[PDB]
């Protein structure tokens, strides 16, 4: 199949006459089985039938289940006629250290460049010029630690010199909330790619289980810090309401203006295909 | 006015008219039996916004449309009171009626004075005139549609009935007649719940699949 | 469904008496009323609640405890009659 | 008419125990069978023998004794479940 | 959980108050989740909710979905069972071929020894003596294929010379059924350990998701072979019920008498600990 | 027995159980209106094997199965009269009943004479004993499948009712329950006619098309 | 739940939340005075679907949000009953609580046996444990929005109040907070009627012009 | 006054043993944690203070035996 069916709304699923019946309160849609490729369930209110699960076993389509946090939890594993993603995980186990270091360095360069560009949009030339100098000074293996050095400059520019990531405040909790949403989206995209999220691009720290998605979502991180900087005076609830509008808001991809879901999908696909093909092209995202 | 049973995941709200279609004959017959036995059985629970469970005396259950008796002492009494209020809202008509029954009282009083015995009386009122006229609803020549419409009209007259429920009553009426029943129910504000084995096309209803899944349906 | 329940068990040991008190308190907490010693009854709404009550009673039965369960109609449950108390020589006095 | 009879009384005193033995022997002589302690039943032919048996039971009840009486059908008597004081495989469906 | 719940009947399943809710037209029953180990759906008419699936993933309960023929189709595999999985992946990648071939050789020796014990309990001196000779002749890399010869002589001696593993008879069908159930339980245990199930300890060329769980489930096959040998005259339905009685029956571990699920869990734990510690102790299971 | 209306070309016979499906909602609702108004309206007619019109008193029309009370004044009157006739068919049993009633009347009369207030009595009769006992048909019905069976029993017991008619009563029962109802109707020999808006699959029924043509099914 | 006054042409229905904006200060002040004096004055008439006029005891009028006392004997009692029901819905938690209470009762019973006097007791229940804990709603640190939200939450606990009415309470809340109040009122099913002199932008409301013309307004 | 002196006497007896009163404080802490969790599960804000041994005795209804068969008793 081709189209990837994702259910973000309450609905029921049935199987009739080689036709998948998706029923929601607004309307009913029938989709042919041969057209569907990957099936993902975003919420916990979706109802499905075991007969449709058996038809999906005959159709080899991958079934993905998610929790209330939207983070993918379990996937359906057939005993025979396994999906091609399980064959694609072996290439992820074969990922070379040079390709991982190249993609990681490119990701850090994209994030730092987005931070300096956002500081330029905020009209701080000295801090943005310093972060840009650290961006041009970034190197492999990260001996300079210019990312951790650009961090303090970015946060100190945004929220002031007194603010820091270690302190407990509604701004830090808002940053962890936005990073949790972006981690959920990018983690869902990595789960769609089939690659194990436990294997990270950073070779130093394996502690986090999301390390792959956490490393892929870094170039889009400053977009959260912008809204957190504008709404910083508001309470954490209002900051959550403002951060909830990022899904509805549209952003500019290099090719065309798109939604965040499609942009993260194309970026993740280019990242996985580039890792399996050993660095054909590196997806670049700029604010 | 929310109703809940073990088959439902969450209690469903019934506002104005509501068409509930049960595709399973076992769950439908069991639900109707739980509607007739409701005081005895704890499975089906109907509660208001106060969460207080309504008594079976407050519940109005209707299956046979033409067999139900629309004429009762309370319905006819409150109807006569409503007619008396309608005549009281117009000053001129009330004045004329007072003049007519007044003249009649004069005549009867003269006839009483002509008698040898001492006779006393009080008055001839409007409620006594309506009771003497015998005003009542006519279900004899009424079609099933007009019968259900009259039931929806007298449901406001019934004080003790909290909710009206019809069992398989939508099979007799045409789609247009059902549209008239629902559109009139929205104006009457009464709470009506219809139970049908088969779904009706063209009207919003709640469908219960054989899988025991409840879904809203526009058609 | 009217559930008539009889309960007996050796009471001699202190642990047995404690278990008897615990089981009786459990019966009272579940809605059962004691008409007399070892004699109890409870009104079950339907067959499902009756089966669940049977499983719970089997789970809560004390060691050496014995329970007799009988189903009676509600009208037959109201028909329950509780009686609370030929000799040649009748003695009113010291019984010698 | 199936007559279910529960019997109880304080057993502490020796006279109370003797009265309990006498009442139990009277129940056995009248055709009642003891399913368990305090639990008995007897099959009465009709309502006449049932009423006469009620009068006799009221006459023979010992001091402080307490008797519960219930009328039960054969289908309800066969449904009597006695539990005297954890499944690994639970099957919801056909039991095979 | 201690309880294997099998639903062969059409019904709807929901999750309420940490309780599995079985709703049907005839009756409704609630079973606590903490008591439930395995959930088996034997029919295609069963309905379930994604919230109950998420609660089952959090409870780490194996969910098996069968076909219309009642044979198991696909089972649910959680992505992250525990945080130690991401740390265990690096150890699995750091494993040595000597430890893999050593542990796998010892496991095959335990399986052949269990077959010789089964033939000894069956009072066959020549067959158990030959299988014991193949057990004493087992070597690394398996150049003589004494395991396959032990299996061929085992099934050919038990079921007759005309019998074969490639036959379509209900004997081989019940053998593949028991191997699928035990493979599902062992695979779930490997998911609890966190290590990759697709990586086998014997042949690195063979790529299968069930390879590791099969290598761990090799010594327990004779337990299925016994009931299959006793019930071989009975119909496939009664043979399937007797195969379901294995979960209720208890077996004697070297330490004490335990249930099959506890023996599989502790055995897999000792196997993973032995692989990470490079063969400290090898768990041995005997009939 | 046969029923005839202006829509049918020829009157169709109703023998034992019969299922009649009307595919037109206007003809179905107008037909039920003609059933309740049968006394008032002459359009719908019913001709028995004797080819004689029957009054509405002989027609039993039941729509709601659960809402139909089995115990009525006329039903209890005919039942008590039937039991009184059965007791009157045996002289010895009725004589023993008269003896026992005489003993009870003697005891209560003695207790009345013991009282200080004057008391006047008449007598005790077997009908007053039956009404005092509360003899009635069993009111216990678990499901509509059993309630309709009790309706068939009381209908077969009533001689005055020549036909029993159910309106949309087949939607509650399952196909197997419909088969059991048809078999019980064939075993009881009573005449039952059902009116359904839609056709039922698996059973023999007379389908009335929107074209007004009537065709047999199964 | 329809309300009617002499200025309106037809009685207006109040379902879920309803925002009534009176552009005339004279008619607004007169209507509020008719709301406080409602039992005395016959001008303002509020009736249900039964057409029966509700008593002033059944009407709930609210002007000062922070000055109203949300904690009452009936509200706290029914709230404790609701908490007892929530604890009763879970068998495991109820079992654990029963175990702990059994332990405490054992300790206190031993202490009673140690005393020279003969002492008797009964039980320590869950409702007595909640009453000893002193569970109550905290309005001290609550913002006006959380106060009105808690009032909408306890309106279901009030049995006798038929309809809740707020007087000029929408001036403190932001548009988003008003959207949350209305969206929550649709779920709570309670009948709330707001009275404001000025119209609120972005919400559906009924506007009464200085011309005494009542019109529905989407914004 | 009699119930006040009796409850104060039992409170003194429980205060004479530190370990038993410590266990009572632990159990009361567990029950307060459970009821507090159930209060947090509710959608309405709930404020509580604490539970005391005197409130536990008064909640249990400790009193002298009221059963007297005759005036001699
Ligand atoms: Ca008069
Ligand atoms: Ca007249
Ligand atoms: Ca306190
Ligand atoms: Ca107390």
């Amino acid at each position: 199949g081709w189209r990837t069916v994702v259910v973000n709304i309450h609905s029921k699923l049935s199987y009739k006459n080689n036709h998948l019946i998706f029923r929601n309160s607004y309307k009913t849609e029938m989709i042919h089985l041969s057209e569907i490729d990957i099936l993902l369930l975003e919420t916990t209110d979706i109802v499905l039938t075991t007969m449709l699960v058996k038809r999906l076993v005959d159709e080899n389509i991958l079934v993905i289940f998610c929790d209330d946090k939207r983070l993918p939890t379990a996937f359906l594993t057939p005993y025979y006629a396994r999906h091609d993603s399980s064959l694609q995980i072996a290439r992820q186990i074969a990922w070379k250290e040079n390709v991982k270091c190249e993609v990681w360095t490119a990701i850090i360069a994209q994030k730092i460049l987005n931070q300096s560009y956002y500081l330029g949009e905020c009209s701080f030339f000295e801090k943005s010029q310093s972060i840009m100098e650290l961006y041009h000074g970034l190197e492999r293996f990260d001996p300079s630690n210019r990312e951790g050095h650009s961090a303090r400059i970015y946060f100190n520019t945004l929220f002031g010199n007194d603010f820091t990531r270690e302190s407990d405040n509604d701004i830090n909790a808002a940053l962890d909330y936005g990073y949790t949403l972006l981690l959920s989206m990018f983690a869902r995209e990595v789960v769609v790619c089939g690659c194990m999220t436990q294997i990270g691009l950073k070779h130093a720290n394996q502690f986090n289980q999301f390390n792959l998605a956490s490393d892929i979502m870094e170039p889009f991180r400053p977009i959260i810090d912008r809204i957190v900087y504008q709404n910083r005076h508001n309470n954490f609830v209002k900051i959550k309401k403002e951060l909830f509008s990022i899904f509805s808001e549209t952003y500019l991809y290099n090719g065309k203006e798109m939604y965040l879901s499609n942009i993260v999908s194309d970026y993740t696909k280019k990242v996985i295909k580039a890792l399996n093909q050993l660095g054909e092209e590196i997806p670049e995202f700029r604010i | 006015m929310k109703i809940n049973f073990s088959l439902l995941d969450e209690p469903m709200e019934v506002n104005l008219g509501t068409v509930l279609v049960i595709e399973d004959v076992s769950v439908f017959a069991q639900l109707v039996k739980e509607f007739y036995q409701y005081d005895e059985q704890s499975n089906l629970t109907i509660f208001d916004s106060k969460i207080r469970s309504i008594r079976s005396s407050e519940l109005l259950l209707i299956t046979d449309i033409l067999g139900y008796d629309i004429n009762t002492s309370q319905v006819l009494k409150l109807l006569h009171t409503d007619i008396v209020s309608q005549l009281n809202d117009k000053p001129e008509v009330r004045s004329e009626i007072d003049s007519l029954v007044s003249l009649i009282t004069d005549i009867i009083m003269a006839e009483c004075i002509e008698n040898e015995l001492d006779i006393e009386y009080d008055e001839i009122t409007l409620l006594e005139l309506i009771k003497a006229l015998g005003v009542r609803i006519e279900t004899k020549s009424c079609t099933v549609f007009e019968k259900i419409f009259e039931i929806l009209q007298i449901f406001k007259y019934l004080v003790k009935k909290r909710i009206l429920v019809f069992v398989n009553s939508l099979s007799y009426f045409s789609k247009d007649e059902i549209y008239q029943i629902l559109e009139y129910t929205k104006l009457s504000q009464a709470d009506v719940l219809f139970l049908e084995p088969r779904q009706i096309e063209g009207i919003q209803q709640f469908i219960l699949d054989k899988d025991y899944i409840l879904m809203p349906y526009n058609n | 469904m009217r559930m008539i329940l009889m309960f007996d068990m050796p009471t001699d040991t202190a642990e047995e008496r404690k278990a008897y008190r615990k089981f009786r308190k459990f019966l009272l907490s579940e809605g059962f009323i004691m008409h007399q010693f070892s004699v109890y009854s409870k009104l079950l709404l339907n067959h499902t609640a009756n089966t669940a009550m049977v499983g719970r009673l089997k789970a809560n039965n004390p060691k050496k405890g014995n329970i007799t369960i009988l189903t009676v109609t509600e009208k037959q449950f109201a028909r329950m009659i509780y009686l609370y108390g030929e000799e040649r020589l009748v003695f009113l006095g010291d019984n010698y």
